[PDB]
């Protein structure tokens, strides 16, 4: 668990991420569906609230929704069940 | 048969599968590329495509 | 390259065999080629050995066979009756070798001389069956491959690449002659015809930038017009400039005017740049090249390119097109340069995408949407019943405008039917050197330009002179082209100048050296010919005595190395480093010809794939090997996306575009159009194709 | 994970994204105004473009795309200029030189596709080649020369430690590598001397730590002495904190072993940062090392004329005996071929004996950076023999070296072999593409489906057969036969206890335990014996080498297998009438009857060796009574 | 952060547009004074003159159904 | 502990080339100090050079004046070698009247107030009896090197030929240290600089400018507290 | 003219004494022109103090081991070499420490005379075992840079006075690198990233201040030759 702090696209580290899922494919689909929910919530905030809710962690200034979703998964804030 | 038509004798490969009414299965990787659906390997299998994503309820109340 | 495109022997074409029919025993080198076709030079693609060049001394028979000169040595006494022979007589007789030690009157010296035989054999014969000695060495070699110095120290692969990329240089704007070459550079320039040559001896009367009036001996005069900045066939300038004065006397055959790549008559394709062969901090890895900024500042490597753009005015079904200042609703800002009748003025600097010719086409009248009707009623504008098709400069092109040639059907000129006015604009950007451009030496050591450093953090000798290009040292031993190292050592010797100390007579290495190579001025030129050059002993002996610069300073010691400081850190390098004066060219595979991108542009008609080519936008081909790569990675979605919505799904492409622009999620892909085409074909061929749900 | 990008390309690439963003910042109120602003390239688009381009991965690809690592995903960053910059380590995977080769950029759009290019195809997560498991981000030529010069040790160098006493102490010891660095920045020390530092932040090797602390040396804290160089300390600080001290000379095989063990024991992000620090120090010490090529650094052997006269007398005697008609033409050419091969090997031996160790050319060769010794032999020594257009040898042969320069006839002879190699390389490229196409079209359906086939069958593995004197000599084919395969049954040494149970991954410590226990025949579980319907179960296939762990349940092992087999074409030379090259592989998978049909037995027992005239005829004695 | 044209500077479209069609002469006086700070009163006023406006504040000036007004009389008996 | 500070001495070889010697320094300091002064000198001395010219009979860079041996681009590459020296930072103009046969040296340029041309003997172009040459030039100030600033970046007419300029009045700078480094640990360096400048300003003035730039820069790192 | 962008300076902390400065942004170039000079001045300019030579009873020429103590003579020497101290008197002051009997000798056991200031008592220097007695003198003088062990040219003056190497300087390790921020809006301005770690006699901030002072005097030596010249200006904060 000792390294330099990762920077750019590699934060959070994938080898530490992967203990939350079973396999890389499931992790990819996990993050992509969460990012679709995030972007739908961001686009649909002008009117009344839809069934999707929020970046559960606080984002940066201009942060990509996929990166927000990955930090959520690393934050141990979601749960899922495969097909 | 759809994959088999890509090699040779496409007239011949069709014209006997036409007699047998040989329905294809769409299970390989060569045929799903042709008809433009998801390949059944990697992130295309039904274990990894029906994944439901939802927040945990201990963090639902923090929102 | 203009010279060596002629004297080319192909092998394919009508009446000849194609490349698929080219069996492997026609691309080889049959040993009758010695003197009749050069074995070095060939295109290196899928055309190796099919296309070859003539030799230097060859000559074609009345019947179309290829002759070759030979001295006719009689009874061990070498005569001078030069006798042309063909392949059959060469197979008949016994042929000697070019550098045989003749005893200064005709007699041989050693009794067992080298000989080529009938079957391509190399033997040893007593000196009485010899009846034909070669005229010279280098008879087996081409024209381009007779210009590489120290060719006999190089491998044939790298010699092939060097002689192949000697025909891709560019004409610079200064064109300095090389410090060391072979003597056959003057003849290849005055025989290439791109140098104006005086025809009768006389006295120059009046020079200019554009015409020379040579006054002959008897009354008559003659004026030689020049060609100032005419476009070549590949987009380079073809400028000429005189090299004489108003009072000189010239003789019939003297060079009077340099051409594109000439200096004082002889050929010159590049500049002499100081070089160093250490690896430098990873910026030259797997043979990249770094350069000083002095090349950019002093315009050492600065070509000129000339581009031609063309547009025309046909007759349509809905009327006739026209060339006007007036266009659809574009402001007077873009009309700041256009002349009274369309095209831009001469000298108006353009940028990317600006208007060059203002042409607007009669589009007829279509029906009106009610919303457009409401907006036009609101704003109160012209109906604009004509559609604009203006010639605009494509991406990344700029620079001045030289000439605007205009042809008209009204003006009694030859035009295709329906076309009324045909116009042509010449745009001439001056292009500096930049990273991404290709540089090459003479021995096929090419490489792109890595990082143009500033001048101060570039290593320098003890005199303060910074080097100008740093090569890499891992690329020399594994390719076997040490001709560049020998050329570099001789380049430093020829630059700094030598004087052999003949105090106690001539030293031992300088026995075979001629007179007046014992000493030479600094920055004087030499010439080593191809297969009889300077020996390594002569190179070491010249490097021993290399008279100092301004102070008492021999910057380069006996090994050829030198002591380099480091401009970035400051400390000296701990080990001495080879320096010396190489000669490198600039290649016409510049980056701006090659770089193109495409977001969304035109499309095919019969299919719906995007177009291809860099003249239009063009998109990259996504081959089946890359399909295999994506499948083996396991990314299904990227593969499906690359095969549905970026190339085929014509109703989904615009949905993707508007979803990107609005900011929503990307929608799910639809059925690609190729599958529907295949489905309709299979239904058309009386095959009851049905899909199954359950 | 980064890569460059020119701005005049990236602006064209990201045009709709930048249109949306600069409408949202009101620099242009409508889309047509945004498009005209982008076309005129007003200066606000760059400050918009950086914010729209951060953390948005793009792809790279170089045609031809041989194997799975041909397409990798990189995070872009803006480069003023016109050429795509590239990380120097990944050129080994892309097989890209810098002679003018061109790569192509694509761009993923959807959230799914960006997730795939961020997690799967990211360049930092592809270090091991899937064909063999060796690394492909290992430092190549230039940095390898740098690390070799850094970690070599020179006796007799400046400021060496000597224990010369009775008058004054050792004067070689140093309290800390900080003090050693200060002394080397002064004029005293060289990098490659031999000193006795007192390290504190480097973990000692296993034997020394067992000697001193036994087991509890937590090397964050403690202090110990070591008679290394300075350079090995300086290089060894690049490796992670837990890694034991190395103290060797960094030949390329040693660096492959270090990076392989590191990737086995540590996460990929640690491996990536380690190999990047390795690249930086490798380049910085490569430019200090003074590797230059000059004609004073190419020495001819001083015995070549004596060697050539001694072989020349034998060649002249053979030619004289053919001149008298004592033998035939093919015997003449065969004898001359043998004479000149012996002469070439003799002069190569003399050259390698003559060359000192610290020469630049032999340093580049010996480090494992590039090349072999034959190229040095041709560059100084003799060329040897050159082949024919048909392929036979020329019995002339060449007796000169490229430093001394060839003559006209010898250059003419060399041209045949040069042109032949040049054409046949492209021919072999096309044939390798054909073979890869056939193998892909056969095995494009084997994908992992279940997790456990639940059989008991399996193949056996030789694994370090017993010596006749009696010891376990390790078999040379283990990494391609026994590593990374799960165990079908357990292994028990001499009917005692088990050592490794069923289901273990069978890596190096299990290998060492089985070798120490003294067994050869294990029965690994593998595919061939997989009992699923279509595709293979995950637990049979073993450890996927691209990850270093077990495979998932969706991997396309068939396409990985086909690309890993068909990629090392264009390095399969046949020989100098039985096939032994690339077409030998081609007829194997086609399974046709080979030309060199040597028959096999049909029953055991004694045999009757028996020859007739000009062709043999052997019968076999049966023991079955048939 | 905008770097747009002079549209927020343009005091025509700063607030509610129905203010500019006020049915109270006092209520449009603020509107008429608001185009005292307008950069483009000449061309706007000229355009409104040539296009024969029927209504509203134009160029910092109200318009009748045909032409220019000083200012409209309110409801009721006009005064002395 | 050495109780001394180094004293900058001086030595003049020729009128535009002179030496400077600093002694004594710490060991391992002479190389770095000389390199810092060299990198300061070679690219950060403000000077003055011709930016844009405008001949009368031409419209762009790619033609020929009627009656000259050279052409427009050759006149450009001759004029890039000029050495002018201005006082104020504003664009001043200097002209060139020449008529009839002879040679156009650089000495025929008539400067306005402030500026001056330091090498009148430079050959620019040659003229026959039918040639007529009228060219103005613009002189700026500035430092370093700047590429050709485009015409459309300005608002000029068609005739305004732009030329990339090089204002740096220094040419070739080297050093050489001499480490005493004796066994009594009385060790010190002796930095022997060597400046040669392109006749515009004296090497003393060039070195003074470099030293003032470095002092002003290191005042920041001094000014933390 | 003007530098057109004022370079800032922002310190940092990793340990008690290991800072990591960063200067940003500079002119193109200039990162290597000031970072290398700053590194060398930091290493070899700041005064400090250390031990020059020791002399220990019992051993006069037998440099193998000392009676009573358990570790080697070389272990004692290179243990004592890493002892942080400061002084005032430019003459070579002397020291003395004495301890008998069993126990562990730490650096606080030495008695300091006037001027000297041992900045860590808590550091092991010996472990005297089984009724031994250790008596060691030390020579401390101030200095700069890092000299090697001075050869005993006065070997007739003393025979047991073994000289040692002496790290005079207070800093210990300086690394640096550059970067290439904002190549389009700011046209390739460089970001210097220093890294200085020192022993705890002084702090990195005042270390940087003293380095800047000696450098600005050294370059003002060159400046005060023609003060009426023109160079690049920065301005106020
Ligand atoms: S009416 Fe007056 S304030 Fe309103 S937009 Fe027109 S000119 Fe401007
Ligand atoms: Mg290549
Ligand atoms: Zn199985």
């Amino acid at each position: 668990g000792g390294y330099d702090t990762p920077l750019g696209i590699t934060n959070p580290p994938i080898d530490e991420l992967l203990d939350r899922v079973s396999s890389k494919y499931a992790l990819v689909i996990y993050a992509a569906k969460r990012a679709r929910q995030i972007n739908d919530y961001y686009n649909q905030l002008g009117e009344g609230i839809l069934e999707y809710v929020g970046p559960l962690v606080e984002p940066g200034l201009q942060e990509k929704p996929l990166s927000i979703a990955l930090r959520e998964i690393h934050a141990d804030l979601l749960e899922h069940t495969e097909g | 048969w759809l994959s088999a038509a890509s090699f040779q004798e496409t007239t011949r490969v069709l014209t006997d599968a036409a007699i047998n009414c040989r329905s294809d299965k769409l299970n390989g990787l060569k045929e799903n590329v042709i008809i433009g659906k998801l390949i059944p390997a990697g992130t295309g299998i039904n274990r990894y495509r029906n994944i439901a994503v939802q927040p945990t309820e201990e963090a639902r109340a923090a929102a | 390259s203009g010279l060596t495109h002629k004297r080319r022997l192909s092998a394919l074409g009508p009446g000849g065999l194609s490349r698929e029919r080219a069996g492997l025993e026609v691309r080889d080198v049959h040993p009758s080629h010695y003197g009749r076709m050069c074995p070095i030079e060939t295109p290196e693609g899928p055309n190796i050995g099919l296309i070859g060049s003539l030799s230097v001394y060859a000559r074609v028979n009345p019947f179309g066979f290829i002759e070759t000169p030979y001295r006719k040595v009689v009874d061990g006494v070498v005569s001078d009756e030069i006798v042309y022979l063909t392949a059959d007589e060469e197979d008949r007789h016994v042929v000697a070798q070019a550098n045989s030690p003749i005893d200064a009157d005709g007699r041989f010296v050693e009794p067992r001389v080298l000989v080529r035989r009938k079957a391509g054999e190399v033997e040893y014969v007593p000196s009485s069956e010899v009846d034909y000695m070669d005229v010279s060495p280098r008879q087996m070699v081409s024209v381009a491959t007779a210009m590489i110095p120290f060719l006999e120290h190089d491998d044939a692969n790298r010699a092939l690449m060097g002689a192949n990329m000697q025909r891709q240089a560019v004409p610079l704007v200064r064109s300095e002659a090389p410090l060391v070459g072979t003597g056959m550079e003057l003849r290849a320039a005055i025989d290439a015809g791109d140098v104006v040559v005086a025809e009768e001896s006389g006295v120059i009367e009046e020079v200019s930038a554009d015409y020379i009036t040579v006054m002959h001996d008897n009354g008559t005069r003659r004026t030689y017009r020049m060609r100032k900045f005419a476009r070549s066939n590949h987009g380079t300038c073809a400028n000429q400039c005189p090299i004489v004065d108003a009072g000189d006397r010239v003789e019939a055959g003297q060079v009077i005017a340099d051409g594109p790549c000439t200096d004082d008559g002889e050929m010159a394709l590049g500049k002499n740049l100081l070089v160093a062969i250490m690896p430098w901090e990873g910026h030259n890895y797997e043979d990249a090249i770094i350069l000083s900024n002095r090349l950019v500042e002093e315009d050492v490597l600065t070509s000129i390119h000339i581009e031609e753009h063309e547009i025309d005015a046909r007759d349509t079904k809905l009327g006739a097109e026209e060339i006007t200042r007036d266009i659809p609703n574009i402001s007077d800002e873009v009309l700041a340069d256009l002349d009274e009748r369309g095209i831009v003025r001469i000298g108006a600097e353009v940028r990317d995408g600006d208007i060059l010719v203002g042409k607007v086409t009669p589009k007829g009248e279509t029906e009106l949407t009610p919303e457009e009707r409401l907006l036009r009623a609101i704003f109160g504008e012209k109906a604009r019943e004509v559609r604009d098709t203006s010639l605009k400069v494509p991406h990344g092109e700029s620079g001045k405008v030289i000439g605007i040639r205009v042809f008209s059907r009204e003006d009694e000129d030859e035009l295709p039917a329906g076309v009324n006015e045909l116009v042509r604009v010449y745009v001439a950007q001056k292009r500096k050197i930049s990273d991404g451009d290709k540089l090459a030496g003479r021995h096929g050591n090419k490489g792109v330009i890595g990082k143009i450093l500033p001048v101060e953090d570039m290593p320098f000798l003890a005199d303060g002179t910074p080097v100008d290009i740093i090569l890499n040292t891992h690329g020399v031993p594994r390719r076997m082209n040490i001709g560049q190292i020998l050329e570099t050592h001789l380049g430093w010797c020829a630059h700094s100048g030598w004087k052999v100390d003949a105090a106690k007579g001539v030293p031992d290495w300088a026995a075979r050296l001629p007179d007046e190579l014992l000493e030479a001025q600094p920055n004087a030129i030499v010439s080593t010919p191809v297969f009889d050059g300077a020996q390594e002993a002569e190179l070491q002996g010249l490097l021993s005595c290399t008279l100092p610069n301004r102070d008492g300073d021999v910057l380069v010691d006996a090994d050829g190395k030198a002591m380099l400081f480091d401009g970035r850190s400051g400390e000296p390098f701990p080990y001495p480093v080879t320096v010396g004066y190489m000669y490198i060219m600039k290649l016409h595979h510049l980056v701006d010809d090659k770089i193109h991108a495409r977001s969304t542009g035109p499309y095919s008609m019969i299919t719906q794939q995007p177009l291809g080519g860099k003249a239009q936008f063009g998109g990259q081909r996504f081959g089946e090997m890359e399909c295999w790569a994506m499948q083996a990675y396991g990314a299904a979605y990227t593969l499906q996306e690359l095969l549905t919505i970026k190339s085929d799904d014509t109703v989904g492409r615009v949905k993707v575009y508007e979803a990107i622009v609005k900011g929503e999620n990307i929608p799910e892909p639809g059925i690609p159009e190729s599958f529907k085409v295949l489905l309709k074909e299979l239904q058309s061929l009386c095959l009851n194709v049905e899909v199954l749900s359950s | 994970h980064q890569c460059g990008l020119p701005k005049l390309m990236a602006l064209e690439l990201f045009k709709p994204f930048v249109m949306k963003r600069l409408v949202d910042l009101n620099h242009a109120q409508n889309i047509k105004s945004a498009k005209r602003m982008v076309e005129r390239q007003r200066p606000q688009v760059w400050d918009v473009l950086e914010e729209v381009i951060a953390e948005h991965p793009v792809l790279l690809n170089r045609a031809p795309t041989l194997h799975r690592l041909g397409i990798q995903a990189f995070e872009p960053m803006l480069v003023e200029g016109k050429a795509i910059q590239l990380h120097p380590l990944v050129c080994e995977a892309f097989n890209a030189d810098f002679d003018g080769d061109q790569m192509a950029v694509h761009l993923p759009l959807s959230a799914e596709a960006q997730a795939e290019a961020r997690i799967l195809m990211l360049s930092s997560n592809n270090i091991l080649s899937p064909a063999s498991g060796r690394p492909l981000a290992m430092p190549r030529l230039d940095m390898v020369t740098g690390l070799y010069y850094l970690t070599t040790e020179v006796p007799g160098d400046t400021g060496e430690y000597q224990p010369a006493s009775g008058d004054h102490p050792e004067t070689g010891v140093y309290s800390s590598p900080a003090e050693a660095i200060m002394a080397a920045d002064r004029g005293v020390l060289s990098v490659r001397a031999k000193i006795k530092v007192r390290l504190t932040q480097l973990r000692p090797p296993v034997e020394i730590e067992a000697e001193l602390f036994g087991h509890s040396g937590w090397q964050p804290g403690d202090a110990w002495m070591a008679e290394t160089t300075l350079g090995r300390v300086m290089f060894n600080e690049l490796l992670p904190l837990g890694y034991p001290f190395v103290n060797k000379q960094m030949h390329k095989k040693v660096q492959a072993a270090i990076i392989n063990d590191l990737a086995e024991r540590y996460p990929m992000i640690v491996v990536a940062q380690t190999v990047d620090k390795l690249k930086d120090a490798g380049f910085y010490w490569a430019t200090r090392s003074g590797v230059t090529v000059s004609m004073a650094d190419v020495l001819v052997p001083p015995r070549k004329k004596e060697i050539l006269d001694h072989y020349e007398e034998r060649a002249d005697k053979v030619e004289k005996q053919f001149q008298r008609g004592a033998l035939n033409h093919d015997e003449r050419n065969e004898a001359l071929v043998e004479i000149w091969k012996e002469a070439t090997d003799e002069v190569g031996q003399a050259l390698r004996e003559h060359y000192p160790d610290d020469n630049p050319i032999i340093t580049i060769v010996d480090s494992g950076a590039t090349g072999n010794f034959t190229q040095t032999r041709t560059l100084a020594g003799m060329k040897g023999l050159v082949t024919n257009p048909k392929g036979e040898f020329i019995p002339r042969p060449v007796k000169s070296s490229f430093r001394e320069g060839l003559t006209v006839l010898e250059y003419f002879i060399n041209t045949h072999g040069a042109r032949k190699g040049l054409a046949d390389t492209a021919l072999r490229t096309a044939d390798s593409g054909y073979l890869t196409r056939r193998l892909v079209d056969v095995s494009q359906d084997v994908i992992v489906r279940e997790h456990d086939c639940q059989t008991e069958r399996g193949i056996v593995v030789e694994l370090a057969e017993r010596a006749p004197d009696g010891t376990l000599i390790r078999d040379p084919y283990i990494e391609t036969s026994a590593y990374a395969r799960t165990l079908g049954t357990d292994a028990v040494d001499e009917a005692g206890n088990v050592i490794v149970e069923r289901g273990q991954d069978l890596g190096d410590p299990e290998i060492d335990a089985l070798l120490a226990a003294g067994i050869t025949q294990v029965k690994v579980r593998s595919v061939l014996t997989c009992a699923t319907s279509t595709g293979v179960c995950a637990t049979c296939y073993g450890r996927s080498m691209a990850t270093g762990k077990l495979v998932d349940i969706g991997e396309a092992v068939g396409i990985v297998a086909a690309q890993s087999i068909g990629e090392p074409g264009t390095q399969l030379t046949m020989r100098t009438d039985i096939t032994g090259g690339l077409p030998r592989v081609q007829e194997l998978f086609e399974a046709r009857v080979p030309r060199g049909k040597a028959p096999i037995a049909d029953v055991t027992g004694r045999v009757r060796l028996e020859d007739g005239e000009r062709f043999y005829k052997i019968t076999i004695v049966p023991d079955d009574g048939g | 952060q905008t770097p747009r044209q002079r549209l927020p500077v343009l005091p025509c479209h700063v607030g509610d547009p129905d203010l500019w069609f006020a049915d109270t002469p006092a209520g449009l006086e603020v509107a008429k004074t608001l185009c005292v700070s307008c950069p483009i009163r000449r061309q706007c006023l000229a355009a409104a003159l040539q296009r024969a406006e029927p209504w509203g504040v134009w160029g910092g000036e109200i318009f009748d159904q045909g032409s220019i007004v000083s200012h409209k009389r309110p409801r009721g008996r006009p005064r002395k | 502990l050495i109780s001394q500070r180094p004293t900058l001495s001086e030595d003049v070889l020729t009128d535009n080339r002179s030496q400077f010697v600093i002694e004594p320094l710490e060991p391992g300091f002479g190389y770095t100090l000389g390199n810092s002064l060299r990198r300061t000198l070679l690219s950060s001395i403000p000077g003055a050079a011709v930016t844009s010219i405008r001949i009368d009979g031409v419209l762009h860079e790619f033609t020929t004046v009627p009656g000259v041996k050279e052409d427009v681009t050759e006149i450009i590459l001759n004029l890039k070698s000029l050495v002018v020296s201005s006082e104020e930072d504003e664009p001043v103009t200097m002209y060139l009247r020449k008529q009839g046969p002879g040679e156009v040296t650089a000495g025929d340029i008539v400067p306005p107030a402030g500026v001056t041309v330091h090498n009148p003997g430079m050959h620019i172009a040659t003229l026959n009896d039918k040639g007529k040459l009228e060219v103005e030039l613009v002189v700026e100030r500035g430092r370093g090197y700047v590429p050709a600033v485009q015409n459309r970046a300005s608002g000029a007419e068609i005739g305004r030929i732009p030329v990339d300029s090089i204002y740096s009045p220094v040419l070739k700078v080297t050093y050489k240290v001499d480490a005493t480094r004796v066994e009594q640990r009385t060790d010190f360096d002796k930095l022997i600089l060597d400046v040669e400048t392109k006749n515009s300003i004296s090497p003393r003035d060039a070195l003074a400018s470099a030293g003032k730039t470095l002092v002003e820069l290191f005042g920041l790192a001094r000014e933390l507290n």
